[PDB]
């Protein structure tokens, strides 16, 4: 049904046109932490808690 | 080496993902104090993490 077929007298028939989309991606921050105190790190059974 | 017990003890650090640090230092994303501070452990979920 929708194949494009000419005639002889060749004019405006079969019109195609095409598009154009777009794909997109953001960008996020993250982070943690921790916190000690030198009463924590100075007299504590282990010497290389950090 | 000798002048100690005769029991040896060694340490074992968890890691800060595992079911096993259960700890109270933690702060959620906002700002409130949780109760765990592991960063949601082991459970492999998709709820839970995200």
């Amino acid at each position: 049904s929708k194949l494009p077929l000419l005639t002889e007298n060749g004019g405006r028939v079969n019109r195609v046109g095409f598009t154009r989309l777009s794909r997109e991606g953001s960008i996020h921050k993250f982070g943690f932490f921790y916190e000690f105190t030198q009463e924590s790190l100075d007299f504590d059974s282990d010497d290389q808690l950090k | 080496p000798k002048n100690m017990g005769k029991t040896i003890k060694v340490y074992e650090y968890v890691p800060l993902l595992d079911d096993r640090n259960i700890n109270d230092q933690g702060i959620d994303a906002n700002g409130a104090h949780i109760v765990n501070g592991n960063l949601y452990g082991s459970s492999k979920d998709i709820g839970t993490i995200t």
